């Protein structure tokens, strides 16, 4: 009696598909043929942040757009002052296999995680003068891929046990768990209104979740391989997904399908990091081909290449005022661009 | 956190006396610690400084040569060795910690003080030396400087303080606008490039003391005479 | 006034020394280009390899080219100011190219014998690149101070290198043959033979090929440099050997062998490594 | 019976996805390009600022 | 020759 | 808060960062891989929901980090990129269990032909040799059923430096090594080389074999960076 629920599952899977082809009335490449292009965005390396030992796997900007934390697999975080190339803090970790990093939007806390399967929150505003571990959030089976703060007492952790989880830093336990994926959930981006978040996994599927309810509102099934990087549009109604089939893909929530395909025939390497600008016009994507590219999000034309790194770009982040782009890679150096 | 000092007593004017402050409760080796003294029935006056790691060591010109500051990061102590003790060095010697990074709050914790009785610079002038207050009003303590404290990086470097009667000074506002941690939201300090203010919006009985000021642009850290409130 | 060589030996020395420089300055400064202008082969280990290949190119452009014209029918045709320079930088390029090979020999010793120990840092390699030159500028300096061009009516025997006395001239070329020949050969004979023992006993064929180089580098150093120093020793104390009139031939054969050591490192790095073979095809 | 409760979880999530409001693509693509034209002049990477208010130079 | 050769 | 004292804190951090670079460069990192049947959980005992296990040991004043990755999911295509630029991969294979030896050859094929483990050399510890000696001296389980080409394999001449045994266990154990070097020699370049060893339950020389092989791994990392290849 499994096929009675398997043939009804394929019937709703095509009823989803004919409900999307009815809405696919005009390509975004048709509405954006008469819109002017961007031009050759030629950025320059303004700062270079030296001091990490091993490869950098994650960075995150702060909301002041001046401080940033960077995670390296020598086993420590460094909070940088971007205008000075100073080191505000250097926090040694318990594990040496950190894969995610998150600066809290208040500025008081910072998070990391990795193959230890723990999200470790760090208090930076202690009266003792040193950075101490505030909470050590255990409960995931697989490795931690992405953590993102919502406020000072809640965090959303993506892991490779096919689950995402919303935590509580004071209590230390899971508020709700998100259990829809069938693969290692690799990336995670919150909405600007912090009410929804998307999560891209290794089943070539992005899923839009609700934080309060704990459901999966929409699923997005366009990619051909493992989605490594996800990023919300600044208005909260679209998102871009980077995957290992050398394709970025902009989706949308109100239409529930794919919009554009930022692919190129020369590019075979996969995408490790993806990010939008402040206006949502540029889609900066980091590649395994040692260099980041600046796609234009409405025309899908490569309008710039950032080519300063001598290894795999694994981190990318645009500030909250859109001033700079920081780009961390496996050559132990970050680079801040304008 | 705690900073307790030891030393003092009656010293002959040609004699010597070594002070010592024992830090216990914080990461002492990451804090640049100062020495600030207070003559009897007078204001505050800066004496010495030693950085985090015994690097930049700065003295005041009135104690230069005679006074040598030192540091012992394992045993968590801070010393002040005086060689020839002139009679104007009669004071109560405070020991202040100060950490320096982006967004830090220096001069945030002060020691209790030891009484050592012996028997160019940016002048800061606080005009009013006594303000009569009642609990409930909204007072404003003014402050003026010689040079403008607005540096080119973007933030002015004025530091407000409060010394309650009997106690040690505590930091209220750092960098002229930022409320310190532990201070209530009544203290809304603001100001301009060379004229400053500290508005206490609703006064309580714990707000009675001598409100000092400080600059941190040039390294002789000159204080004010102190606006004293009384109820 | 003589030493005027006929046209048939000025051709047979020149096709031998032009082909020294045409392998040197067309093989050495393509190796600095491989290391500088790239990013993969631009690490801290290769900084000695550009200290050597630049000092070899100075040893092949400033030393064996100007002293070849002054060796043929002597005729110092370069004035009386370049002679003070000829005894300073072309001579310090000899001692910087030799003390570089001693530095690469002890660097390769610690890369093989104790390979797990970390190698010299990027600041520690530059404090020993420069300390080679300071020890080499100090030793070429007593020939810059005494370069007294006392030319005759005729430019035969102009660039005199030592006009004080022969008993002090013998002592300088003994404290050069100890510091520049005998001491680098014992270091390269202790380092490269303990290394040659270790590598000797598919990829072991590439480990037994580097010991064919270290037999060549030591024994095309003791053979290529020995008639060079013996010439300046046997002329310093025996000043009557200068007027022998066949001293022009035995100088040029002694000087060719010492400057034949210039072209060896581009040949060695390409016969061994595949990243340098592709750098010469490009 | 163990995987019948797991196959029913997939057909209940797909029923909550097949019954949602989907606007047209031309309405969602026009509302994306209307956001980029509204915030274009406050984008310091697409429209670069001078060397005075650039804090990294 | 004389003939003074250089190093 | 002077900026001169902020850059003094930054140059007190870089002094601490330089003295943890020297510990880091002098420390060799390893990666244990192997199934649950292998004795990977026992070599860590013979040496001196948490998802990673570090095991530090020193032999001849040289520090070694092992990383026995556990508490993970089944698929490893994503976190195996983290262990790129590691010194070696200790791969432990149970040479006694005949039926599950082909999947030990399949996941060794995944390690050796991975795009990120291209430069990394594998130290095979063909474990449980005493359990292999008692299996062909009993003669019950046969290798010819699980592998059809054991009937046409003979022992090579320059081999078997064992004290005492019959060549049934030698033709067995040198064929298991031969199947694991059919993968390392065919589908691999000259950037990384396998190192087969035969290890037992209580064998105290397993930390010496790692030290001798890692000394050879760094030697070819040094022979290539000094351009002497």
């Amino acid at each position: 009696e499994l096929d009675q629920l398997r043939q009804e599952a394929e019937q709703l899977k095509n009823q989803i598909r004919d409900a999307r082809k009815a809405c696919a009335d005009a390509t975004l490449s048709q509405i954006t043929n008469n819109i002017d292009p961007v031009g050759r965005i030629q950025m320059r390396t303004r700062r270079t942040l030296r001091g990490h030992l091993a490869k950098i796997y994650a960075m995150h900007w702060g909301t002041d757009s001046r401080l940033l934390v960077s995670a390296s697999q020598d086993g420590k975080l460094i909070i940088w002052d971007s205008y000075t190339t100073n080191k505000v803090h250097a926090i040694p970790l318990r594990s040496s296999w950190v894969m995610t990093c998150a600066y809290a939007p208040s500025g008081n806390y910072v998070a990391c995680g990795g193959l230890d399967n723990i999200c470790s929150i760090y208090n930076l505003k202690t009266r003792d003068g040193d950075v101490r571990v505030s909470r050590e959030l255990a409960g995931h089976t697989g490795y931690l891929s992405c953590c993102r703060f919502l406020d000072d007492n809640q965090i959303v952790t993506s892991s490779g046990d096919t689950t995402c989880a919303l935590w509580d830093i004071e209590t230390g336990q899971q508020t709700t768990t998100f259990t829809g994926h069938t693969g290692d959930v690799m990336s995670l981006s919150l909405a600007p209104d912090t009410r929804l978040f998307v999560s891209g996994a290794c089943d070539a599927s992005a899923k839009l979740w609700d934080v309060r309810e704990g459901m999966c509102r929409q699923t997005f099934t366009g990619h051909e391989s493992d989605i490594n990087a996800i990023c919300f549009f600044p208005n909260g109604n679209a998102f871009a997904t980077g995957s290992d089939d050398a394709t970025c893909r902009l989706f949308d929530l109100r239409a529930d399908q794919e919009l554009m395909t930022y692919s190129h025939d020369n590019i075979i390497c996969g995408i490790t990091s993806v990010s939008f600008s402040k206006s949502g016009r540029l889609l900066l994507a980091g590649y395994d081909d040692f260099n980041c590219n600046v796609w234009d999000a409405l025309k899908a034309d490569r309008a710039g290449v950032l080519a300063g790194h001598d290894n795999r770009v694994s981190c990318l982040g645009v500030t909250d005022d859109g001033m700079a782009v920081a780009t961390g890679s496996w050559d132990s150096f970050l680079k801040i661009w304008n | 956190v705690q900073l307790v000092e030891s030393g003092g007593g009656l010293v002959q004017p040609g004699g010597s006396r070594k002070l010592s402050c024992s830090a216990s409760g914080f990461a002492f080796s990451s804090f640049g610690m100062h020495w600030v003294r207070q003559a009897p029935e007078k204001g505050l006056e800066w004496v010495a400084y030693i950085s985090s790691g015994s690097g930049t060591i700065y003295y005041a010109d009135t104690v230069k040569g005679r006074f040598t500051i030192s540091r012992d990061d394992p045993k968590n102590t801070l010393f002040l060795q005086m060689t020839s003790l002139r009679s104007e060095d009669t004071a109560m010697y405070y020991c202040v910690r100060s950490i320096y990074y982006y967004g830090s709050s220096p001069f945030d914790f002060w020691g209790q003080g030891t009484t050592l009785t012996v028997s160019s610079d940016i002048v800061m002038t606080q005009a009013t030396s006594s303000v009569p207050v009642t609990p409930g009003e909204s007072v404003s303590i003014s402050c003026r400087s010689s040079k403008s404290l607005l540096h080119s990086n973007g933030n002015t470097y004025l530091y407000w303080f409060l010394q309650r009667p009997g106690q040690s000074p505590q930091l209220l506002i750092y960098r002229m606008s930022n409320l310190a941690s532990g201070v209530p939201d009544r203290f809304s300090g603001s100001g301009s490039g060379t004229a400053f203010t500290l508005t206490i919006s609703r006064l309580e009985a714990e707000d009675v003391g001598v409100y000092y000021c400080m600059q941190h642009l040039e390294y002789p850290l000159t204080f004010g005479a102190g606006t004293k409130l009384e109820l | 006034n003589q030493f005027v060589q006929p046209s048939w030996r000025i051709a047979l020395w020149s096709l031998a020394y032009g082909v020294v420089v045409a392998v040197a300055v067309l093989g050495n400064l393509i190796v600095i280009w491989i290391i500088l202008a790239h990013k993969r082969m631009r690490t801290v280990t290769n900084y000695f390899l550009v200290n050597l290949a630049f000092s070899d190119a100075s040893m092949a452009a400033f030393n064996t080219l100007v002293n070849f014209i002054y060796a043929l029918h002597s005729e110092w045709y370069f004035g009386a100011n370049y002679c003070r320079f000829q005894n300073f930088f072309p001579i310090t390029a000899v001692f910087a190219s030799i003390y570089s090979m001693t530095a690469i020999a002890v660097d390769r010793y610690m890369a093989i014998i104790d390979p797990l120990k970390p190698r010299l840092s990027a600041t520690a390699t530059k404090i020993v690149i420069g300390s080679i030159w300071i020890l080499a500028f100090l030793l070429a300096f007593p020939q810059c101070l005494y370069s007294k061009t006392k030319v005759m009516p005729g430019r035969t025997l102009c660039f005199v290198q030592w006009p004080e006395g022969p008993k002090q001239h013998f002592t300088y070329h003994i404290i050069v043959i100890i510091l520049v020949y005998c001491f680098p050969l014992l270091i390269m004979g202790i380092t490269y033979t303990i290394v040659g023992i270790t590598l000797w006993g598919e990829q072991l064929k590439a480990k037994r090929k580097v010991v064919k180089m270290m037999i060549i580098v030591v024994m095309t150093f003791a053979i290529c440099w020995l008639p060079y120093h013996i010439y300046f020793i046997l002329t310093a104390i025996y000043q009557q050997l200068n007027r022998w009139k066949y001293i022009q031939q035995v100088y040029l054969a002694s000087f060719w062998l010492a400057m034949s050591s210039t072209m060896y490192n581009p040949i060695i790095y390409c016969c061994l490594n595949k990243r340098f073979r592709a750098g010469f095809k490009r | 019976t163990a995987s019948i409760a797991q196959a029913r979880k997939l057909v209940e999530q797909l029923k909550m996805e097949a019954n949602i409001d989907r606007i047209k693509v031309s309405k969602a693509a026009a509302d994306l390009m209307a956001y980029c034209e509204a915030h274009a002049k406050e984008d310091p990477l697409l429209t670069p600022v001078p060397a005075s208010e650039n804090p990294f130079r | 020759d004389d003939f003074f050769g250089l190093m | 808060a002077e900026d001169k004292a902020a850059v003094e804190r930054s140059k007190m951090i870089e002094k601490q960062l330089q003295k943890d670079k020297q510990v880091y460069r002098r420390t060799l990192r390893l990666l244990l891989l192997g199934a649950d049947n292998s004795g990977k959980s026992t070599i860590v005992k013979q040496m001196r929901t948490s998802g990673i296990f570090e095991t530090k040991f020193q032999v001849d004043k040289v520090n070694f980090h092992m990383f026995d990755v556990g508490a993970q999911r089944d698929e490893r295509r994503k976190w195996i990129q983290c262990f790129n630029d590691v010194t070696a991969i200790i791969f432990v294979v149970d040479s006694s269990d005949y039926n599950r030896l082909q999947e030990a050859l399949n996941d060794f094929d995944s390690i050796w032909n991975n795009r990120w483990l291209r430069t990394i050399s594998v130290i095979l510890f063909l474990n449980k040799q005493d359990l292999l000696a008692e299996k062909v001296l009993a003669g019950k389980s046969k290798i010819e059923d699980y592998f059809p080409e054991f009937a046409r394999y003979t022992t090579p001449e320059d081999a078997t430096p064992e004290p005492g045994e019959d060549p049934r266990v030698t033709r067995a154990k040198y064929f298991i090594r031969k199947e694991f070097v059919d993968i390392s020699t065919a589908s691999g370049d000259g950037r990384h080389i396998c190192y087969p060893h035969f290890t037992c339950a209580v064998d105290t020389e397993n930390a010496r074999r790692i030290f001798n092989d890692c000394k050879d791994i760094i030697l070819q990392m040094n022979l290539r960076e000094y351009n002497l290849v």
